[PDB]
Order: structure tokens, then C-alpha cells, then sequence
């Protein structure tokens, strides 16, 4: 939900001519509801940001730098990134009624006493409700937190908050099972996920056996190649070129050829005319290799992936990427 | 309107007689309710829908009365496709394969078909849930019927997402509208059709999901479903009266069947004779020409609506691939 | 396997001497095939790092001058000359010329000929350097050939979105030399006049007055239907030489004048995924490179117009006056 | 010491005439292993055991040959017998003659192996039934009686008399391999022991009293070099019938005479890859002198290598040997990769083939293995390659998309072996159910068809007709090298396979028995790679089912390209000619193709009629019916679809006395009315869509 009073607030204050409006694919479709209300309310002209756009990792401030005096961006919580247009973050908090998933996830936890609790932006506002409702129905409730995540959050690249949870099981509230995985990597504990849109339940070390062996394969693939693309990014959150120079060194210094690549959006069509390149190594986000894996016929690896290919990490210590700051 | 059977395409012999060659085609639509009109966005070419050769002569000559100097095709059988058989349920999968929605096809019965047909049921996105006494009153099971989502395109799009199917509602109504225009036996409009959702997941979470993600996954859910359903082409028939001298009597039986013409009722009245036939209207084209020699002109002969039927099973591939190849 | 004259070379030489010690390479998607060869030569020639540039890139008005900002010292853009607009980084254009030699085709050229004593020559830019032979011998036969240019555009050549230089030559026929139908295209949708294209490759040479009735007939229906749009999408582009955010602006105020709604959208690469989203709305005026609107519209179920297009829409210009749009600086 | 014993050997290894080539055959629990062993001690499991045994003031050198019995893998029995000229035929007292002792007996017998029989297990029957002596008696003779019926039946008729076994002359023996122990006629009529002393002594349990004077190793041994031939003596009956060459010939006549003078003839008798050692293949010599640093050509390979090692065999244990002449056991390392079964040769000399294919091999059915921990995964690739170097017939995939290990083989039982073989090793896995390759082709020519691209204005033409077949044997058999086309001139021998001149210098890629060929003359230069790429994508997964193309052409007629020169990249090119091919196969018959066996069995003739059946009802062609004394020979096709579970129906069908081994008689074409149902369940399998998109999603 969409937070439209507020906006208007900001925008009146800050006495925007010209407003731009970023959102995940997601919430694209309340863009011209919205654009309607300010251009209504307001003597502000609207301009819809269509661009893909995945996180807050991929603001479009160089975009609309000098169209838009003010962007209203949705969906995300801020990274620490020094926005030159002036931003106003609106979370969006969930459109849910989340009531009767409660006592099914109750079931569900019965072989677990001490539960860490994860979410992520859209879904903040029920952590309070469900860690009091297991409290008062006998369970043990930790909350992670760091220094970019607020308490009990987590980002597809950012599991910095329930490292250190020390629970016997983790439950993730939301959809995306990238998050879950994520949880599951990094505490080896059994993890279940709440959907509390179409109010599906699970484990994820199931969905985990498969997406692994799936991942070892692009490895034992990429073992053979000789020559190499390391992917970056110019959005400003993707952005790991010190990262992508120090692999470059690396693959160099094990006497294979490799080329930096750098583009906005990644996807498998523009990695089909570099025909000479045998695989890929991803310096920007670490969903990439694990999400869309099955669409690139050539393997794509995260930095932990090219680790094991090198022999400089075990596959004993298969490890997602996460991007720190 | 006379349900349409042959569509002709009509196109302007100077480009520029082009902003009025638009006059000429909506006034030949007003003048004549029996043809339906629309400029291929696709194609570039302006089509005229008609009630049979004939019916379609009447607005090819009217635009003699819009002065555009034109060229007009011959007309080509206007199909519509359908399904024989109910399909297992299969599984779309979104554009990342982040999703998985499974639907099963099966054809509409007749009640409902009737019902739409003939405009007691109005087509549309089934909204208010009170008004779900419509879905009733044309024949379906009420609780079962409410879960109707569109009446889109003679054909209904039904849900058994429990909790699920929360996500896509908007997607999932543009997909079917866009699913029955051009149906899968080979891009025809479809007709007479009952999905259902069996079920549903997906991967990515429900802010990640738009418009690239949905509409494959119930596009390519859709028409796999309907492939997998025995899809059959069905041509326009027709109710032939054909009224004669009796001394033409073998020879206008003879046209009849030339034109895949079975006899339905034979009347006799004094020295003439009235004779009823069903024949379907791809095989009737230039008819006057037929009927006129096998009958030495006696014959007065005219045509009534009798469905859009199946095209026969032993002919329906060669159709198939002139309809694709054009 | 070098069709293009590449000229490594110089690319090289200005980045040693300029002290360059990052380089970004960008490529259009005919020449993206060579950049791993390319990148191999430059890293064993300098100690500098190259950064091949990923994202398409469609011409002169798509320099990758922001999203590289910081990162490289110096853009070796290729394929074209270039627009003349404002660069964040250091930037060589090569313009990789064609190796290819007409002289064989020219024979043909004169008998597709006999009909036309005043031509215009138009090419584009990797067949700029064989003007010369081809005008030199239609004038040696009886021809006579004009050479247009302009401020955007060098002596003889067109781009899809500035023909600026064949305005004002009124002249019988424009002969084209190049490889596909779009710049022949765009000629023909201008001029209304005859055009003919030769191929280098094909040797080949084609009257593309059919093709090009067939396109504006399809332009026809597709402003037929957006009549009915109530509405409506403004379309604008990133793309440094692409971006016309006073016409998308003024087109907005216009549209509302006309009691219709309309929205700009901005991104950077305008494809039909991007605007599935957006459901309410019935039709979209490109205010980014016009080219998309004509040459890819089969692409998109709803209609996408140019300015021009809108204002045939809104009856302000005449059926008469269809016009493709032009980028000018 | 050990020195006395190997000097020995090597002045051994010269004669001919004191060597015996040797084998076990018996019945799988009836003591092959335990007499083995045993009889080595006077374990093994191994390529060869040697033994040098003092019979009659002479010396003997035994070569006990590996010779499995496992009758549904018939030609490793069938090999194993050609090495072997003489068998030790061993009978369970108490369970007497079984299904399976008839039939290793009978190939033994076949392919002119005299037999020998052993009564083994004799203290069970005395422990069990109690005899009387003249009890025990009848019981043997009964037992040689079945025997003989055997030697009459299947032996040589110059051999019925002779090879019969007969108690009287000590041919045959008993005892207990176990407890230590064996007699003949013969050594009664030595140690002056009876009937009676051998129930008492079994009875009081008094075995190893017994043990002790007539010891299993001293009587079965001088037993074996009383009775059993020698290589000399009978390799100039056995060569014909094992080798199909010309006999009047000097490497035919070498081999007869057992010649270490002639051209050198050897046959490989199994290839192990040995824990601490490498690679050796252990053969038999039948003509010449192999040699150490010696140039040696592999007739199966059609290939070289140069001999490191050659040598002999001392019990287990090899003895590195300068030379190793006709009539022994040899093992040699640096033997390429030859396989069990090659023919070896010298390479100026070049003999003919011993055993060798109709067809090479390809793999036919496929399974999935995974680790049941995710975690020994990095080891169980190390364990699937070490079983590929190995084992050449099984070929080894790891799924990118999926995350599984996939492993093809020969058949159901060559994959559950495999299988078997990954636990020996020690991953701890899961295998799957196995599945049938399919191929793809096209059985019509097709009309020139367009593909365009996503943006419309893009547009290749293209025809597909099937590839001549002189051109697709060729690429089979290895004349062509598979790839694109670099050399120009090298289109020369595309027209010696077949192609049209003009045809073969505008072959432009070639891949899965295919070619791409360029029908515009005069550009493209940029495309070319694309078109290549496209086309190979393609062929991997084709049309009709996603299962592999072959044994096409690709004619490219005609295209037009809308874009730029210099404008134009892969977004354009490689769906408008990934859509204009597979319409081009859909639009030419579109044809599945099957795997198919060509099935061996031998078996009594009683069963004649019940094992023609059980081919018959799995779509069984009869190819050929030969006959060999009291059994029937049955040649067959069969498609491997339908020979699952064959082991145990053609078992019960033929009461256990089948032999019958598989060898790859190439893709035939499936049935015009199986097609339909086959190509849904491998759509259904594959999670696609129920019927394959036809010319229609290609067409606009
Ligand atoms: S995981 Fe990737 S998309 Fe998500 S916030 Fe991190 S970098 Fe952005
Ligand atoms: S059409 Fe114009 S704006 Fe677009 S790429 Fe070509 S030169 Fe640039």
C-alpha cells in the first residue's frame, strides 16, 4: 500500500515541479493511479522511471538527473548510497490479511523451541505481532540485526543480520525463495517459509538439495574453460569494479584470458555475441548466477563459485555472495 | 447481424484517397448491419465480414456510393476454433521460470454456449459477486459458478485458487481476452471454451512479478491446454432453401451435394418444389453460377444461419495449412 | 574475418600517448563480435584494462558517456560519426569503414539510371569514403550528382533520424549505397521521391517504393486505431542523443488540452516488455529515436506513434504531410 | 628363491608343449573361487593366475585364465573360452549338473575346449545321504554320464570319444576344493584308498588326515597336465574354429603350428586399470614373439601404439619380460586403449581380426545416478571418470540445467553394472529407472521455408533434405572428421562421400551427422559464425521430442536483413535461423528414429520354439538360425525399447540354458504408427507440451 498522503507531503514541501516515480516490476501498474493523484493535487508534471528495475541497489538518479526535481521510489529500503537526486523511500507495506496463516505456522514449529525471525522490507510491520504471538504460545524468539538491516531484516545480499542468531530453526516471512536460500546457506539450520500470499508453508533444505547440485555442475562445466567475461554492473548498488579488476588478476595469474564486461541489466542475450568467452564470473549481485541459471546456456558464477572452479575454496564451503556496503 | 461467415480484404488504389477510403468503409458498416468492419493494426488491410458471397458483393459495390477506387480479395472463410475433448491439466511457466500456474480446458456446455450465443448471458469481467446469478440463470452450478473470473470471447475463465490466484487477477483476464482472439488450432477466434485453474506457485516474490511474468505463463499455459484438448477448425454452415420446377429435380440434388449439401426436408407443391439442405458455406462460393446451369435457372435458392460447425476431420489439415501459410 | 577497417592502430597509439590507463569500447551489436579479439590486442599492447560495454548500443546518440563516468579514462565508440553532443568522458569515434569495393557494381547502377539525369548520392557512414568513385563516374556517363550535407550530417550521408542533408537538392532520383532497407526506407518516407539502393553485398540494386507503401499502409491503420485512444503514453529516452523532454512535456499539455490523459515515461532501451505494466493506457508518442515507432511497431500490440504520427492523430497535420521525425543538436 | 621359481617360468615359456591354457567353469555358488584359490595355494579374481607344477620328473606351467560364467553376458564367456584349451568342469555332488554348468560347458566345448570334470562338495553328500560305496559309485557316474552326454552332443565329432570323460583313465576326479582334497581313479591306485575310507574319514570328520596324501593342488594339477592339451597340440584344431582368417596364410599357418617365429597374433583377454600399477591389457599369444619397446597395431582401433612392459604371470604376480613368444599368458602395458576382445597384431605384418563390431559403439540407453549426500559429489565425478577410462562403451554427461550425473550405456544390464561399480568405489548413490536415446531426422525434402526474427524484418530460407547416406556412414565410421568447415580444398572429400561438387565447396559446418550448406553466391562474412552457432544449437535438442538431430542437410537458399551491416547482432539472426530450421524438419517428415540390438542366443533345440517367441513378441526380427550339435544359434534384431527385462523371460522361456549376448546394430527408424504415442511420452517425460509446436509457430 501505497503511502500516496505522505508523498504528497513531501512533494508540496520540497515544491516539485516534476516528480519521478520508481518502482520494482512489481508495483509498476500503480503508476498511473499515482501520477494521476499528484498530477491532480499538485501542479507537478509526473514522470514514470520504466526502466526494470530489481532493488534499491538500481535508483535511476543518473537517469533522471535533471528531469525530475524529486523521485519517490517504492518497495525498498535505502542502502547506504549517496543519492545525488533527492529520494523519498516509501516501504509499501503489504496489502495482507495474515491472521489465520498464524496457528498453521504454529503447527508447522512444533519441533522448535528458540525461532530467529527474518523478513524483508514490505512485511516489517508483522514482526512485532508474530514474535509476541510465539512468545505467548511458548517459544523462544530472536530478532538478527546489523548495521545497514533493521531488526529482524534481510536483503538478497545482505544476510549480515541472522549470522550470528544462534536459533534452532529460521523462519523467513515472504515470498521469494532467493531469501530462504540465502537463511539456509549461511546457518546450515533447518529453515521454513512463510508465503502469506497464497499461504504456503515449506522447508527449504528440500529446494536446496536440487539448486546445489544444479550449481556444481555449472562449476564442473566452468573447470574446463579457458577463457572468461566477468560481468559488472553500472547500477550505482551493483557497482564492484575494485572486485572485478581483483578477478581479472586472479584468472590472469591462472594463465586463462578473461574480459570485463559492464552493463546496466545482465541477461543471456547480451553475453551471446562474446562467442569466444567459455564462461562467466558475476561481480554484481549474487542473484543473478543463483536465479537465473537456467536461462544462460554458458555457466554464470558468482565469486564464491569461481572460488571452488580455482581450488582456492572448497565446495565443502559452498558460500552465497553478498555485497557489504 | 448475419452471423459472419466470409471475410474479404479491401484496400485503396491511390494511399492518399486513404482519409476518405475511412468514410467510405464506416459508411458501407452503417448502410449495412449485416457487415462488420476493422483495419488490421497487423496487416494493413481493411476487412469487411459478411453473411456469405453475396452478402459481401452488396458492400463491395457500396463503395462505388463512397467513390474510393479500390482492389477487393477474394473472400476467404471466416473459422472458428473450439476443443472435442477435455485436456489433463498443464503448467505455464513465467518468463524467468519463476512460476507455475496449471489450467485445464475443456469445452463449454451447451446451455452456457447457448446462453452467450444468443445475448441472454452479456459477455465481460465478472466483478460484483451478487450479480453471480447471471452465470446461473445461463446454466452453471451457482457456488462453482462465482468463481468465474471472465466471460471473455465465448468462453468462460474460472478459479480454484484457494488463500493463491491472489497475485495475477488483471494479467490473468488481459491473457484470456488475448487467448481467445487468436485461438491455437491456427490463430482463429476462439469459441465455446471452459477453463479451469487446478493450481498455482511461484518463486520470485509477489513485487517481483508484473506483466512479463504472468502473461507468458498463462499465454503459453493456454494454449498448450487447448492443443492438448483435441482442438478442432470448425467452418460456417448454412440452412439452404432452395425453391425449383420439379423438371430440374437431378440436377439441383446434384448441386446440393457437389457443395457438401445433405438433404434436411423436401416439400412439394404442385409442379414446384421446396428443398431444405444444410451445406457449410466454404463450399458454396459461387454458387449462382453452380445452381443456375444444374437447374437451367429454375431454381431460386437462399441461406439461413445453421452454426459455426466443425470443418470436416479428413479436410481440416489441408485448411489448416492454407490459413497458416497466408 | 575483417570486413571494417578497425584501425587499432590509431586506437592504440592516442591511448599510449594520452596516458589512458582504463578503456571502455562500445560497439554496435554488427561489430560487438570482434571486442574479445580487439580487448586481447589492446591488453597485450598496453598496460591498460579494457572495459567492453555490454549494453546495445544503436548509434551515435547512445555513447555510454554516464554510465562509464568514473570508471574509464577513455570511450573508443565505433561505427559512427558522431553527433555532436556533450561528453562526460573522453571519447574517440572510429568510424570502422566498409572494405568493399562497388567499382564492380557501378555498370549496373548507370542501365537502373537511364531514366534520371539529376541524382542525389546518399550513404551511410562506413561507405562515406566511396562516394567520390561512385560520383565520378555517373558525372563521366552523364549524370549529374549532388553531394548534400548539413549541420548534423557529413557530405552524402543519412541516418534513420536526420536526413538533414538531402533537404533542399530536389533532385530526380536518390540513389542509396548500403546493406539494408531502412536508410533506403527513410529516404523514400522523406522525399516521397524515387529511391534506389545498391548493396555491396547483395550487389544488388532495388526501387524500394514497394516496400515502402507496404510500411505506410500499416502506419495508416495503426493511426486509424489510436483515433480511439483516450489515454495516453509520452515515451522518452536516456539516450544522450535521444532525449526530447521539452516535446514529450509539450505533447503531454497538448494531449490534456485535447481532454485526454497522458503520462511521460522515461527509460533508456524502449522495448514492448517494459511497457506491459502500464495497462490503462491505449497508445504511446515516442519522443526518444523515431526509428523505434516505425521499424519495430509489428513488436507491440498497442499503437506507438511519432510526434508526427500524433499529430496526424489530432487531424493538425495533413494525411498528405506523413513525415518521419528527425534528432537534430 | 622366488629367482629359482621365475628363472624356471622363462625356461618354461619357451616350449609349447609344457604350457596349459586353462579354465574353471562352474555353476555361480558351486566353489569356482574356493578351488581357484586352493589351487593357487599348491585370493585371485584377477586377469590370469600362473602355477608351475612338477608332474612325472617334468615341469609344467599352468596359466589359470579368468573365465566368467555369467550367461547373460555371453560374450565375455564366449572370449573367455578362446583364450582356454582346456576347462576344469566342477560339479556340487549334492545339487549335480545345473542350467548353468551345461551351458559355460557347452561354449567351453564349442569353441574346442577339452573338458575335465571335478566332483566338488563329496563331504556333504557323505554328511547328508550316507552312501554306500557302491552308492557313491552310481552318484559319480551318473553325474559323467550327463557329462559325456554333453562331449557327445557339442564336441567335435573327431573329439566325441576322445574329450569323453571316463572314470576309469582319471578324468575325472572328486573331492572337496574346501577341505583341501581331491582324487581320481588313478591316485586310488597309489595310496591304496577306497570308497569306504573316504565315508569314514567324511563321516568321523577326519578331513585333514585326508588332506594330507591326496592333496587337492598334487592331483587336479597333474590331472590337468595329463588330460588337458597344450597350446602346440591344440591350436591346430582350435585356431579355425576361433579365427576366421585365411588358414593357408603365413600368420594363419604361425597361429596352427604355434609359431613364436611368425607374425606376431594376440588376442585381449580383459583390460584392468590397476590400483598402484596403470593400464594393462593381459592377452594370449597364438602366433609370433611380442617384445618389449615394440610397435604393436591395434586392429580394432585401426591404430598403433609401442609396447613399455610386456611380460608373464608368476600366481598373481607379474614378471616384466624381454620377449613373450606363442603359447603363453602375456600381459602388456602401453596398449593404447585397447579393449577386451581386441586382436593385436604386428603392424607391418597386420592380421585379421579375431572378434571386432558391425557397428561402433554406440551408446543406447541413458540413467540418472546423483549422490544420495551432497557432498561426496566432487569424489563421485572422480568415480565416474575413473569408471569411463575404464569401460569405453559408457559415456558420461553432467546436466548444467539439472544438476545430474548421466550415464549411457549399452543396455539395462551394462547401466546396473555401472551402477554397481560406482558403490565398489564407494559414492553412495541414487539411480534412476533408465530411459531409451532417441535421434531426430527429417524423411522427406522439405519446401524452402522462411524464419524471421522477433523484429519481422529479418528472414532466412532454408531447405532440409535427409543426408546421403554414403556421406552419413562416412562421418559414422570416421572418414570425416565431424566440425566446421575450414580448409576449402577439403570439399573434396565430401564428394568422394557422395555430396555434389558444387554442393560439397558451400559445406560450411558440419555436426550430428549434418551439414550447413550455402546456397547464396556472392557477405554473410559477420553472420556466418551466428548462422553456425544457430545451427548447432539447433541439432542438439531437435524439433519433435528435444532429443538429439542428425543425418541432415541444411540448404541456406536465400535471405534478406532489414538492419544495418553494422547494426546487426545475434538478437536478430539466431532466432530468424533457430525458427527457419526446425520449420524446415517439421515441414519434411519429421521422423524419429530407434536404437536396435542385434540379439545372439544360444540354446538346446527343444527351446527353439519358446525363445523365437520371446524375440517375436518384442518386435523381434530372426536375422539367421544356425545350429551346432544338440543347440540352436538364433540371430535377431530387436529395438532396445523392447528389451528390457529379456534376462529373465528368455531365462524361464529357455529352462536357464540360454547364452545370449547384445552387440549395436545402429538407429533404425521407429514405426510411422508408434511415433505419435512414443514422441507424447517423451514430451510427457520432459515436462513440454503435449504435442510438439508444428509449422504453424514458425510461419507468419
Ligand atoms: S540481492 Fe541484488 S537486487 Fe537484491 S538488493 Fe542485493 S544487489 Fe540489489
Ligand atoms: S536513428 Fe538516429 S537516433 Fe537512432 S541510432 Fe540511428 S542515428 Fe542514432
Amino acid at each position: 500500500n501505497m503511502d500516496l498522503d505522505k508523498v504528497i507531503r513531501k512533494i508540496n514541501k520540497k515544491g516539485a515541479r516534476t516528480v519521478g516515480l520508481q518502482f520494482p516490476e512489481g508495483l509498476k501498474m500503480q503508476a498511473v493511479k499515482i501520477a494521476k493523484a499528484i498530477e491532480s493535487q499538485t501542479p507537478a508534471t509526473v514522470i514514470i522511471s520504466g526502466d526494470p528495475c530489481f532493488g534499491a541497489c538500481d535508483v535511476s538518479d543518473y537517469k533522471m538527473k535533471g528531469s525530475v526535481d524529486l523521485i519517490v521510489h517504492y518497495g525498498h529500503t535505502p542502502l547506504p548510497l549517496k543519492y545525488e537526486v533527492p529520494t523519498l523511500f516509501i516501504e509499501a507495506f503489504s496489502n495482507i490479511d495474515v491472521k489465520k496463516d498464524l496457528e498453521k505456522c504454529l503447527e508447522k514449529l512444533e519441533d522448535y523451541s528458540k525461532i530467529a525471525l527474518v523478513t524483508t522490507t514490505q512485511h516489517l510491520h508483522l514482526l512485532n505481532e508474530i514474535k509476541d504471538y510465539l512468545e505467548d504460545n511458548g517459544k523462544e524468539v530472536v530478532l538478527g540485526s546489523s548495521k545497514n538491516t533493521k531488526k529482524g531484516q534481510v536483503l538478497g545480499c545482505n544476510f549480515s543480520s541472522i549470522k550470528n542468531l544462534d536459533a534452532e530453526v529460521y523462519l523467513f516471512i515472504g515470498s521469494g525463495n532467493f531469501h530462504p536460500l540465502g537463511i539456509y546457506l549461511f546457518t546450515k539450520s533447518p529453515v521454513l517459509a512463510l508465503d502469506p500470499y497464497n499461504s504456503e508453508i515449506r522447508d527449504i533444505s528440500a529446494f536446496a538439495d536440487r539448486i546445489l547440485r544444479i550449481r556444481f555442475a555449472r562449476i564442473t562445466k566452468a573447470r574446463e574453460a579457458e577463457k572468461w567475461g566477468i560481468i559488472v554492473s553500472s547500477k550505482e548498488g551493483q557497482y564492484r569494479m575494485k572486485l572485478a579488476k581483483e578477478i581479472k588478476k586472479i584468472l590472469e595469474d591462472n594463465k586463462m584470458e578473461a574480459y570485463i564486461i559492464m552493463a546496466d541489466n545482465i541477461n543471456p542475450d547480451i553475453l551471446l555475441p562474446y562467442m569466444e568467452l567459455d564462461a562467466f564470473v558475476v561481480s554484481a549481485c549474487p542473484r543473478i548466477a543463483i536465479d537465473d541459471s537456467q536461462m544462460y546456456k554458458k555457466p554464470l558464477l558468482t565469486p564464491q563459485e569461481l572460488e571452488i572452479v580455482l581450488n582456492k575454496r572448497q565446495w565443502e564451503n559452498y558460500q552465497l555472495d553478498e555485497i557489504l556496503f | 447481424i448475419s452471423e459472419p461467415v466470409v471475410t474479404v480484404a479491401v484496400e485503396a488504389k491511390n494511399t492518399k484517397d486513404l482519409p476518405k477510403l475511412i468514410e467510405v468503409l464506416r459508411q458501407v458498416a452503417k448502410e449495412d448491419p449485416t457487415i462488420k468492419v476493422e483495419i488490421n493494426e497487423e496487416t494493413g488491410e481493411h476487412l469487411v465480414s459478411g453473411m456469405g458471397e453475396l452478402h459481401l458483393e452488396v458492400i463491395s459495390y457500396r463503395i462505388k456510393d463512397k467513390g474510393v477506387e479500390i482492389q477487393t480479395s477474394e473472400p476467404i472463410v471466416v473459422y472458428r476454433e473450439t476443443v472435442s475433448q477435455l485436456s489433463p491439466q498443464v503448467e505455464g511457466k513465467s518468463p524467468n521460470k519463476h512460476n507455475r500456474f496449471y489450467i485445464t480446458v475443456e469445452p463449454l456446455e451447451d446451455e452456457l454456449f447457448k446462453a452467450l450465443q444468443e445475448g441472454k448471458l452479456k459477455e465481460g469481467k465478472v466483478k460484483g459477486k451478487e450479480s453471480a446469478n447471471d452465470f446461473m440463470e445461463y446454466g452453471l452450478d451457482k457456488e462453482e459458478a462465482r468463481k468465474v473470473w471472465d466471460v471473455y470471447n465465448r468462453s468462460v475463465f474460472i478459479n480454484a485458487t484457494r488463500g493463491y490466484l491472489d497475485e495475477v487477477k488483471e494479467l490473468l483476464i488481459e491473457g484470456f481476452e488475448s487467448a481467445l482472439n487468436d485461438g491455437p488450432l491456427a490463430k482463429e477466434i476462439a469459441m465455446g471454451l471452459k477453463f479451469k485453474l487446478h493450481d498455482a506457485k511461484l518463486h520470485e516474490d509477489a513485487v517481483h512479478r508484473g506483466p512479463a511474468q504472468v502473461l507468458p505463463a498463462i499465454r503459453n499455459a493456454i494454449y498448450a491446454s487447448m492443443m492438448s484438448a483435441g482442438p478442432t477448425l470448425l467452418e460456417p454452415m448454412q440452412k439452404v432453401f432452395i425453391n425449383t420446377p420439379q423438371d430440374y429435380m437431378g440436377p439441383c440434388t446434384r448441386e446440393i451435394q457437389n457443395r457438401r449439401g445433405q438433404i434436411v426436408d423436401m416439400g412439394q407443391e404442385g409442379d414446384m418444389a421446396t428443398i431444405e439442405s444444410k451445406v457449410p458455406v466454404a463450399e458454396m462460393f459461387g454458387f449462382a453460377g453452380d445452381i443456375r446451369s444444374a437447374a437451367e435457372g429454375r431454381c431460386l435458392w437462399s441461406t439461413e444461419m445453421s452454426g459455426f460447425e466443425r470443418l470436416p476431420r479428413e479436410m481440416q489439415n489441408q485448411i489448416v495449412k492454407e490459413i497458416r501459410q497466408r
